[PDB]
C-alpha cells in the first residue's frame, strides 16, 4: 500500500507549521524510537470484569490516538460481526494509533471473552461553531452498571468505569463532558447488544435508535435511553 | 519477512510522525 502512504506524508506537509521538514527528518531518520508492540491482554477467571475492563482501556490507550490524519484501518460499518473480528485482529497483529471508530472494535474483540459484560455502541453528534462533529465509543455494562470504552481526543469522551446506575447517567456524563468543551449535543445515536460470538454473521446494529436531544428535551430524553436500556434486554 | 521488516520501520516512523501531531 504505498499509494495510501505518501498519501500521509503529503497531508502533514499542508497542515503542519513546518510541514517539510517533518516529513524530511522522520523518513530520513536511519535511528528512531522502537515502539514496543502493545501486548494483547489475557485474564485469569478469577479476576472480576471491571479490573478487566481497565486493561483492556489500558491496551487500547497504549496504541494512541491517531493525529497523523490518516486512518490505517478502515472498517465498513455494514460488514458482519466476523468480519469486524477479523480486522480487529489486525490492529491487534499491527498496533498502530486509532481513532473513535476503531477503538469500538478493538473493544469487542477483546471483550468477547465477557459473556457477562454487554456491549453496545453509543455514537454523538454535537454542534460547536457552526460546524458539526460526530464521534463514538462502546458502551458496557456490567452487574446492572453502565460505563463506556472507546478512544478520544479529550479524556472525558471516552473511558467510563462500569459505575453509572442507569444509562441515562452515563449519556448524560458526556453530555456534561461536551458542555465543558463548549459542544451542544444534537444527537445521540445507541445500538443494539453486539454478539459475544466473533464468528457471527450479523452486523453491529449501529443505530437501533436514534434520539434528537433538542427535539426531546431533558425528561423525554431521560425515558429514550430508558427504553433502549430496556431494549437490550431482549 | 521483505514485508515484515517493512512493517516495522513504517511502524516506528508513523509513532515518531503520531508524536509530532499530538503538539496540539
Amino acid at each position: 500500500d504505498e499509494a495510501t502512504w505518501e498519501r500521509m506524508w503529503k497531508h502533514v506537509a499542508k497542515i503542519h507549521p513546518d510541514g517539510e521538514k517533518v516529513a524530511q527528518r522522520i523518513r530520513g531518520a536511519t535511528d528512531l524510537p522502537k515502539i514496543p508492540i502493545p501486548s494483547v491482554p489475557t485474564f485469569q477467571p478469577s479476576t472480576p470484569v471491571p479490573e478487566r475492563l481497565e486493561a483492556v482501556q489500558r491496551y487500547i490507550r497504549e496504541l494512541q490516538y491517531n493525529h497523523t490524519g490518516t486512518q490505517f484501518f478502515e472498517i465498513k460499518k455494514s460488514r458482519p460481526l466476523t468480519g469486524l473480528m477479523d480486522l480487529a485482529k489486525e490492529m491487534t497483529k499491527e498496533a498502530l494509533p486509532i481513532k473513535c471508530l476503531e477503538a469500538v472494535i478493538l473493544g469487542i474483540y477483546l471483550t468477547n471473552s465477557m459473556p457477562t459484560l454487554e456491549r453496545f455502541p453509543i455514537s454523538f453528534k454535537t454542534y460547536f461553531s457552526g460546524n458539526y462533529f460526530r464521534h463514538i465509543v462502546l458502551g458496557v455494562n456490567f452487574a446492572g452498571r453502565y460505563g463506556a470504552l472507546g478512544m478520544s481526543r479529550r479524556e472525558d469522551l471516552m473511558y467510563k468505569p462500569p459505575a453509572f446506575r442507569t444509562l441515562s447517567e452515563l449519556v448524560l456524563d458526556f453530555e456534561a463532558a461536551y458542555g465543558r468543551c463548549w459542544h451542544v449535543l444534537k444527537k445521540v445515536k445507541l445500538g443494539q447488544s453486539v454478539s459475544h460470538d466473533p464468528h457471527s454473521v450479523e452486523q453491529i446494529e449501529w443505530k437501533h435508535s436514534v434520539l434528537d436531544v433538542e427535539r426531546l428535551g431533558r425528561d423525554d430524553f431521560r425515558k429514550e435511553l430508558e427504553r433502549h436500556a430496556r431494549d437490550m434486554r431482549l | 519477512s521483505a514485508q515484515q521488516e517493512l512493517k516495522q520501520r513504517q511502524r516506528a516512523e508513523i509513532y515518531a510522525l503520531n508524536r509530532v501531531m499530538t503538539e496540539l
